[PDB]
């Protein structure tokens, strides 16, 4: 029974090692909006008689 | 000044005899506990660095 207890203690320590890590890298990634209409900012002015 | 002589009653002799058996059981149990712990340290732990 004592040997069973000791081996369980040692086995638990041996399992405490760590395999790896995982993470997502996203810094600097910004979303893009979409612009439907091109701004022209033009106005046509005409005389009343069209001169 | 008031030293009193010692009377060894039969009950006192029996009392020590029961204690003698208990001490043996305690000494045997402690030695086994020490031996188990010494074996655990060798496999569970190693040397410590700074």
């Amino acid at each position: 029974e004592d040997m069973a207890k000791i081996y369980g203690a040692v086995a638990a320590v041996s399992k405490n090692v760590n395999s790896s890590v995982t993470y997502e890298v996203k810094r600097g990634t910004h979303e893009l909006i979409k612009v439907p209409t091109i701004p022209h900012n033009l106005v046509l002015i005409q005389s009343d008689n069209g001169k | 000044f008031a030293l009193a002589q010692i009377n060894a009653d039969d009950e006192f002799i029996g009392a020590i005899d029961k204690e003698s058996a208990e001490y043996l059981d305690e000494y045997a149990t402690l030695a086994r506990d020490i031996s188990n712990s010494l074996t655990l340290v060798k496999a569970a732990f190693g040397p410590l660095e700074r």
